[PDB]
Parts: C-alpha cells; structure tokens; sequence
C-alpha cells in the first residue's frame, strides 16, 4: 500500500518528499489539493505517518518562529519553486547582518524544515521592489497615490472605479502578491462615492492647488 | 403681516406674494395625483391644482 | 445507548451530528419511521452532550422569512403587505445569487425596510442594505469587500457606499478526524 | 428514585438535567409516551434539587415573541398589527443572522417599536436598536464591538452610533466530567 | 453503508454527488420510487460527508423568483402586482439569452424594481441593472465586460454605462478522477 | 451502467447528449414510455458526468416569453398586460424572421417594454432593441452587422441607429467523430 | 496504551510532554484542540494524571503569581514557541535587576513550570515596541492619535470608519498582539458618525460648521 | 495499446511526443481539445505514464519559474509551433546579458522541458514591437490615446463607440496578444457614456461645470 498509489489516478499533481525524522511530506499546490490529500490521512488506510506540506501555509507557519527568535529581521517570502532547495529572499538596504551571522541564521531555518535540504539565502534590492509595483501599476492606467516613509511603501486607489478597473487592479494585486509578498508594499483599493477617483483640489487667487493626501474626501454632487 | 414688501422690483413684490401662498400650496400639492397637475399646466401654478384636487 | 433528542427532522439530525462530532463525541442517528430521527449518545458521553446542547441551543429552529408572516392566500392585501412580500423575495434572490461569486461559502442579505413612507405625502427615504459572507480560507479577503459592493450597488434605485456594510470573514479549521468511541 | 418534575416536554427537560448536571447531582429523564417526560433524583440529592428548581423557576416557560399576540387568522387587520408583526419577523431575521458570524454562540437583538407614528401624520421618530451576544472564551472581545456596530448601523433606516447597544459576555466554563453517584 | 440523507431530489442529488466527489470521497445514489432518492457514504467518509453538508448547506433550496410571490390565478391584480410579475420574466428571459453567448456558461441578472413609482405623485427614477458570469477558462475575461455591457445598455428605455455593474470571473479547475474506495 | 438523470423529455434529452459527447463521454437514451427518457452514462465516465451537469446546470428549463406572464384565458385584461402580449409576439416574430436570412443560426431580440405610457401624462420614450446572432464559419461577419442595423430601424415607430445593439458571433469548431467506449 | 493512541488518528497535532512532579501534559495549541483534549480526559479512559496546557490561559496563570510575588515588574509575554524552552521577554529600560535576581527569576520560574528544563530570559527595548507598532499603523493609511505617558503608550482611531478600515485594523491589532501582548502599547478603536456630511464650514483657526443657512456652530478646541 | 490509437479516429489534432523522463507528452492546440484528451488518461485506459500539453499552460508554467530564478527579465513569448525547437523572443534594448551568460539561460530553461531539444533564443527589437500596434491600430480607424512610459506603453481606447468598433477591436487585439504577449503593451478598452453629459463647462486651467443656470461648481481644473 505505497502513497503514490493511495492517491488519486494522475500522479503528477502531488510530490511525495522524504524526511528526515522518518515521515513523508507530500507536497500540495492549492486548498483544493490540500484537503484531497488530508482526506487520505484522516481515514486512516496508511500504516505509518505524514505531513502534507503547502506554500501558502509554510510561509505563515515560518513567519511565527521567525518573529520570536530573529525580530526586527527584514526579508520577503520563501519559494518552493523546487521543495528540496528553496530559497530565501532577503533584503539587501535593511540588515546589516555579517556572513556568519548568515550561515547561521541559514542552518537553523534549515532544521527547521526537515525536508528541505539547504536553504540559499539571495539577497534582493528594495528599490527594485517598489519601482515595480508603481511601473505595474502605471501600465493598467489606473488612479493611485504614492504614499512613502520609513520601511515600507503604501499605494491608495480611491473613488468610483468602474468594473474595467476594478478588474485589472484586483487581477494585478493577486499576481504581484504571488511573486513578492505584502511584507513591504502594500495596495489599500477601496471604493466611496466621488467622480474625481482620489485626488482633490483646492481654488482660490491662483488657480488650482494640488492638496495633500488625506482621509477626509469631498462627496461629489454629479 | 410682515410690511417688508414694498421693493424696486415689480417681479421681486411679486415672487413674495408667491412665497405666502406655498404654506396652502404645500397641503394642495401633497394629496393631488401627478397627471392632472402638468395636464393642466401645458394646455407649480396654483390654478392646476384645485380640480386635480 | 441513552437518549438525548427525539422526533427530529433529516435537516435537524445533520446539525447536531455537526456539532457534536467537533466536540470529540460520537452519536447515532436511528431512524423510526413516522415519528422521525433520534439522537443517542453513550452513558460516559452523556454529561458532556447535554452541555453543548444546553449551550449551542440545539436542535435549530427554521429560518424565518418576512414573507411567511403576510400569505398570499389572503382574501385583502394592503400595499403594507405586498411590499413586504416583494422585499421578502428580493433578499432571498439576491442571497442565491451571492452563492455563485469565485469563493463564496455562504451568505447572507438584509434589505432596510421602509414601508409606510411612500405611503404618506413626506418623500421615501434612502434604502440600506448588509451583508454577511463566509469565505473559503487561503483568500485574500480584504479585496474582494470592493466586489460584493460594485455588485450589489447597481442592484436597487440609489444607494451609496457609504450604506452598505459588508462583513465577512473565513471558514474555520476543518474537522476531518473520527471521534473515537470511550474504552471502558 | 423520588420523582420531582413530571409531564415536562423535551426542551424543557434538556434544560432541567443540565441545570442539575453543574451542581453535582445527577438526575434521570424518564419518557412516559404520551405524558411526557419525567425527572427523578436519587434520595439525598432531593433537598437541594427543590432548592435549585426554584432558584431558577425551572421548568422555563417558552419563548414570548410579538408575532404571537397578533395573529394572521384574524378578519380584519390593523395597521398597528401589521406593523407589529413585521417588526417581530425582523427582529427574528437579525438574530437568525448573528449566529452565523466567527465565534458567536448566541444572541439577541431588541427593536424599539412605533406604533403610533403611523395612524396619524406625525413624523416617525428614530429607530434604536440593542444587542447582546455570548462569545467563545480565548477571543478578544473588545476589538467585536465594533462589527456589530457596523452592521447594525445600515440594516435601518436611519441610525446613529449612540441609538445602538451591544453588551456581549465570554460563555461560561465547561462542564465536563461525570456527577458521582452516592454512596449509601 | 450509514445513510446521510434521504427522501430528496433528483437535481438535489445531482449537487450532493458533485460536491462530495470534489473532497475524495465517494457516495452511492439510491432510488426509492415514490419517496425519492437517498444518498449513502462509506463509515469512515461519514465524518467528513457531514461536516461538508454543514459547510456548504446541502441540500440546495429551490431557486426562488419574484413571480411566485404574485400568482396570476389571484382574482384582484394590482398594478404593482402587475409591475413586478412583468418585471420578474423580463429578468428570466435576459439571463437566458445570455447563455448563448460565445463562452458564458452561467449567468445571473438582476433588474432593478421600482414599485413605488406608480402608487403615489413621484416621478419614476433611472432603471439600474446588475448581472453576474462565469467564463470558461483561457479566455480574456477583462476584454468582454464592453460586449455585455453593450448588449445590456439597449434593452431597456434609458440607462447608462455607469448604471450597469457586470461582475465575472473564470470556471474552477475540472474534476476529473474517482475518488477512490477506503480501504482499511 | 448508473442512471443520473431520468424523467426528462425528448428536447432535453437531446441536449444532455450533445453536450456530454463534446467532452469524450458518451451517453445512453432510454426510452420510459410515458414517464419520460432517461440517460445513463458508465461507470468510469461517471465521475466526469456529474461534473458536467453541474458546471453546464443541466437539464435546462423551457424558454420563457412575456406572453405567458399574462394568458388569453384571464378574461380580467387590463391595458397594461394587452401591450404585454403585443410586446411578447413582435420580438417572437423578429426572430423567426431573422433566421431566414444568409448564414444566421440562431437570433434573440429585445425590446423595451413601458406599459404605463398610456396612463400618465408624459409622453412615451423612445424604443430600443438588442439582438445577438450566430453566423456560420467562413463568414464575414464584420459587413453583415448593416443588414441587420437597416432591417432593425424601420420596424418600429422611430428609433435610431445609436439605439440599436447587435453582438454577434460565430458557431464552434464542430464535434463528428465518436466518444469512444471505455476499455477496461 | 500510550497516551498519543487515545488522540486522534493524526499525530502532529498533539505534544505529550513528560513532567517532574509524576504527571504528563499535553500541549495544545487553540481552543479547538483544548476542548478535543479535555474530553478524553474527563471521559476518564487513562488511569494516571495528565493535564492539558495551552498558549494562552498558560500566559494568564503564571501571571496571577508574577503580580503578587514579584509587583513592579515591567514584562511583555512568555513564548512558547517550543514548550522545553520558553522564552521570557522582560524590558530593559524600566527594571532595576542585576545579574543574580534574574537568575533567581529563572530558579523560582522552574518550579512553577514542571514540563520545562529551562527557562531564557531575554531584555528587549521599549522604543522597538512602540515604533513597530506606528510604523504598522502608518503603512495601513489609517486615522490615529498617539499619546505618550510613562510606562505605556496608547493609539487613538476615530472618526466615520467604513467598512474596509474596521477589518484593516482588525488585522493589524490581531497580529499585533499575538506579538507584544497588551501590556505596554494599548489600542482604542472607537467608531462615531460624521456630522460633516451635507454641511458647510470653515476650517483652520477659527472653524465653524454652519448647520442651516441660519444656524453656527462653534466646536471647543 | 498505443496512445495515437486510443484517441479518435482522425489521427492529426494531437501529437505524442517522447521526454526523457520516461513519459509521453500530448500537444493539443486548444482547450477543448485538451479536456479531450485529459478525459483518456483521467479514465484510466492506460497502463504507463503520460501528460497533456498545452501552450497557454506551457507558456505560463515557465514564466513562474523564470520569475523566481531570472527577475527583473525582459521577454515576450516562446512559441511552440514546433514543440521540437522552441522559439525564446527575448527583447534586445532591455536585458545586458551577454553572449556566455545568455547560454546557461538556454542551458535552463531545456531542463524544464523535457519534450523540446533544443531552445532557440532570439532577440527581437523594441520599437517594432511597438509600431506595428499603432499601425494596425490606425487602420481601424479607432480614437486611441498612447501612454509612453518606462518599459512599457499603454494605449487606450474610450468614449461611446458604436458596434462596428468592438467588433473591430475584439478581432485586433486577439491577433496581436497572440503574436506578441502581454508583457510589453498593453490595450485599455473602455465603454463610457459621455462625462458631464448634461452640463456646460469652461475647461481649461481654470475650470467650472454649471450643474444649473444658477448654480456654479469648481472641482479639478476640467
């Protein structure tokens, strides 16, 4: 009664991993996945144990020992573009954590994964991180608000979108959330009732004047 | 009773004495249909209204 | 072996029987016929299942609807209860119709009712509406609270943003483990 | 083996024996066919089973809700009536929708009822509405106040945030392990 | 061999099966003649089997339409029982002519219903429509809200292309292998 | 050989088996004398077949049309429902007319309906119709929109050529060859 | 049999800890497994003693002896991330211990938990604590008032929230005190309706709200 | 047994092609015919391994990967019209990989399709890519707005357009996504009645929209 053969006709869609501490990881791709496999396990017809492991859920699992041990740290997501040698994005302009103090870091997260086998630690840019979100952003034509400070980026989409728009940002967020995470930039779509989709004015002696970004908005009678 | 009437204008006299009769206007045109009232204006006036009523 | 509820319903078994097996005890549902289901625990198991009964209000009453306290049988029919059987039928379309979205478990519409206000002379006022929605889990929730509001803003005469109020939220763990019968 | 409560029907008794079950006696339910259910205590435990029945004014009477004092088989129907029994049918819908949140066990909400605005032309007044709620213990119940609030706000007319009142509690321990017969 | 559900319908089957398949575990579809059909699962499946009826709320209602509220057998029709029983077959009929379109497979529309224009001296407002798709998938689903919302701006006296809220999304993934029989 | 949808009639039948061999299953109807037809499907297709009848909703209900909502035989017909049914019998009629001409497959038009134009004192609005259309493979599909934009204007009062909609599409690559038998 | 048979089929949800004073624990982790765990042994299917621990009624009991027996004792949260070791998380700027009386906290912390070996104290800061809790609440685009006393810091969120911002916060404040706990930076979200819906006012030094063409209304400052 | 021989009878719309992992892979041209195909080996009558390709599916699996692995890249497409030797259109005024460090990249991407050969990576110039879009965007006499900005243009398309428009430019756009991806460039169609429908306005730097003959409004300079 091998594993490969409790699972279902296609064996293409699952990946079974061994471990370290003797249990076998079989790694899934979606929810929908998931509990496909955590049926098999929950009625029992398999004699010894195991773990059904996921990149969704291994990313917030890490992050709960990560924040305990390693505060303060900065680093993005973990891939599991090949499960027994992922990689460990960190950021470049936010630490200034010495080599040794590296390979540590990159051999305790190691026993913290038994099926991995050595996690590669690269280290990405963060200007990079956020000119791509804002040159993404600028290609669907959409309506947003830069908003910088300190260790972190946030970009505002206001007012009354219609349906094309709310497609395509909604449709960009969910690819760019795949890639880089929502740990540094983050996207705030919310819709109220105003036809000037976010920004706001201001007249008096001179023309026009760009006002500063606020919360309070202007109800628009149209 | 407000003797403030008297203006420069003939029309500015004329939309006050308007302005005292929208508190009886204001009954009429709460219980009247809308398809007499602009029926009776084509061929809001006061003088529509009475046989709508 | 002993008896908990008797004389229920197919709908009111499957409610208990979801309850109780979260709670790590097992129970029987055993048919009799005219008189309906029933629910039998064990003698160790019993203490435990007559607190979560006591506690969750089992078994459930039925959902109630505004269309069922106005029938249509009626030999009158004030425009009080026709609007009220109409509005009592657009909440119930409309919750359908909010079962079909990518994602969406379950959900519920609430429509504000105004009834006497077109009536009187004084103009109706403006119309609110409320949702509540369950989602599967692993979604990204705090983006699609702007599709359920472009959705159900076009769907009555003039309502704004700033009247609707939708809350939702994720399903909980899921409970796929058997319970396990007491050893004694 | 001394009876105490007799003809009691099923709600009622699930209601007695859990009473009883947290005061560290034990009870028995005794069905009867077509009178009922029965309890019975053992010889010790009957001084302080009367002692705890009237405290609590057990068996509890069934809930009184407004839909019932007017009925729909009546010839002819007030506009008082038929705003009263909708107002009762709305306050059923909202409390059937509580307990379809994350964490909710119970609730119950309150409408402030007007009656008088609608048989003469004076304007309504506002609306207030007031809810209580039992939360699953572990949850941080002051950061839920605000999700009631916000969905109470919108499922009315016009409301504002001091017309509305939520009081929720954590629910109780629980009672798990066995009474303990006497012995003799 | 434990049964779950009995006495229920042909397409209620139908969506009890599809849904049961989707989570690895299988059920058995037996007829009954007169009493309908009924749906058995396997022991160790009866665990799950009940904690996803009462997930996902199975068995399914009927889907409700406004034209039921409002039969046409009734000897007194008012013109709001006229409006709305027009009303509700205009919507059937779009939402089945939206179907045979290149690529829709289910669709959902709602037409805004106005009642309280025709009773009283108001003016009647702007008609606001809403409508919902689901689009097989390899398909450019950003490009195609122009051509509904192109079909749908001339079905009606005067809307407008800010009036009209089309909200689609892409199929789910296909299931397309057994479940699988329990072995123990 | 398990049954999965049975006492349907002879247009759906035909239906459920034009679409189940498009996707390589293959189906069997049966004929049940007065009860209807039925269809069966094998064992290994089963799985597959019920996903396909819930993705595609099937069995598809009867078309509606306007003219059904208000029937000759209520011998009550107000102005109201008398332009209903002569509503209902021109965009019946348009259509049967549009599938004799060059290349077109199947058609649907629609036409705004205002029934209270007689009883107010405003004048009616204008008309506006939306069709779609099926075109063979080969066609060109871009010059044959005039033909339909000529033919639509002057069959009505006055409408205009910014009034009229037309969303038209070709047909699919077609199915001919067999599903194939499951070999085991 | 074993203790981990009596569970569940699925063994990772369940740690069975060996205990010092003859008894075992078992270490759940939310109160769904708590309440699965407590079952078994109320049902009473096990003849020696066992208890069922968790994270956070575990935090609140050895918290009932720390503000008796050591007052004044300025701490954030005891981590169990790994229940032989926990972690105690004590501020730095705000205590007067030297090096012994925290290893006489460690020895009188061993003995009221049995299941651990040790237990590492460690000092963080308290500027940290209450800038990570404004950098979080600024990238979130939301209204806040900070206020600044001794020995805590709290954050004001005001004003006509929609619905989009009340589970924005519930986000933040929900991982926020899975963290740091409530004991130093406290979070008072408050919603009110806005009167400056219709209305017409001026704004700046001297602000008044004109609610009817004949009507001020002067605010207090 | 064979696989060519389990399927239909006209033995041309698919075609198995040999890996080297000890599996046989299917290519089918669209989507109906793939669920065609994944209906065979989902069934069951089959006794070893195989797999349906596609060329979405394809093109979509190794643009995850070759996010992961190769960031910040600037590329197009990888036709499959012959699955033997793919076709890599990679841009040539935007990547700075050279001629030994462009081989590993060929050397990577043959091992994540086991079907192909040998990949062919050719560089295809920018502003052809960009002017055929115009070109053929003028042709169909189509109002348009183009929106140059940093790696990548936008051009959109608003107003009230009639039906011959749509139609015109549902059958452009499908024929040039097909050739050319949408990374690069990227067209807004936009169905909108006509703003401010009503109303006179004075637009121009200092704007003011006149809801009524005595009534004034100054939003954004219109």
């Amino acid at each position: 009664a091998e594993l490969d053969s409790l699972l279902g006709q296609e064996k293409e869609r699952f990946q079974v991993l061994p471990g370290r501490d003797k249990m076998l990881y079989v790694a899934a791709q979606n929810e929908r996945d998931t509990l496909w496999a955590r049926q098999v396990l929950a009625r029992g017809d398999y004699d010894k144990n195991a773990r059904v492991i996921n990149e969704n859920e291994e990313n917030k699992r890490i992050s709960i020992w990560l924040d305990t041990y390693y505060p303060q740290l900065a680093y993005y997501r973990i891939h599991f573009d090949e499960p027994r040698k992922p990689v460990f994005w960190l950021s470049r302009q936010r630490n200034t954590m010495s080599k040794k103090e590296l390979e540590v870091l990159s051999q305790k997260l190691r026993a913290l994964m038994p099926y991995a086998d050595s996690v590669n630690i690269t280290l990405m840019d963060d200007v990079t991180a956020a000119g791509q979100a804002e040159a993404g952003l600028k290609q669907q034509a959409l309506p947003y608000s830069r908003r910088n400070h300190k260790g972190g980026v946030t970009f505002v989409i206001q007012g009354a979108l219609d349906d094309v728009e709310i497609l395509r940002a909604r449709q960009f967020v969910d690819s760019y959330y795949r890639t880089w995470g929502g740990r540094y930039v983050q996207f705030a779509i919310e819709l109220k009732d105003d036809w000037l989709k976010g920004r706001s004015f201001q007249y008096g002696a001179e023309g026009y004047i760009k006002m500063s970004p606020g919360h309070w908005y202007f109800p628009s009678p149209l | 009773e407000d003797e403030d009437v008297t203006f420069n204008d003939i029309s500015s006299l004329s939309k006050h004495v308007d302005e005292g009769l929208d508190g009886y206007r204001d009954y009429l045109i709460k219980y009247s249909d809308r398809e007499l009232v602009q029926f009776f204006e084509n061929a809001p006036s006061i003088f529509a209204l009475l046989p709508a009523y | 072996d002993k008896d908990l509820l008797k004389g229920l319903d197919q709908e009111q078994a499957n409610e208990v029987i979801a309850v109780l097996q979260m709670h790590n005890i097992e129970a029987n549902k055993i048919d009799s016929g005219k008189l309906g289901y029933s629910i039998t625990v064990a003698e160790p198991d019993f203490t435990a299942a007559v607190y979560w009964i006591k506690t969750y209000q089992l078994p459930p009453r039925p959902r109630v609807e505004i269309a069922q306290m106005f029938p249509a049988d009626s030999l009158v029919s004030s425009p009080r209860a026709e609007k009220a059987r109409l509005y009592s039928a657009i909440e119930q379309r409309l919750e359908q119709s909010l079962q079909t979205m990518e994602g969406v478990l379950s959900a519920r519409v609430h429509i504000s009712y105004d009834i006497d206000a077109g009536e009187n002379g004084r103009p109706p006022k403006p119309v609110h509406l409320s949702a509540l929605a369950v989602y599967e889990r692993g979604s990204p929730l705090a983006h699609q609270i702007s599709d359920i509001k472009r959705f159900l803003k076009n769907s009555f005469a003039d309502v704004d943003y700033d009247n609707i109020s939708v809350v939702l939220s994720e399903r909980s763990d899921a409970q796929l483990q058997a319970p396990g019968t007491p050893v004694k």
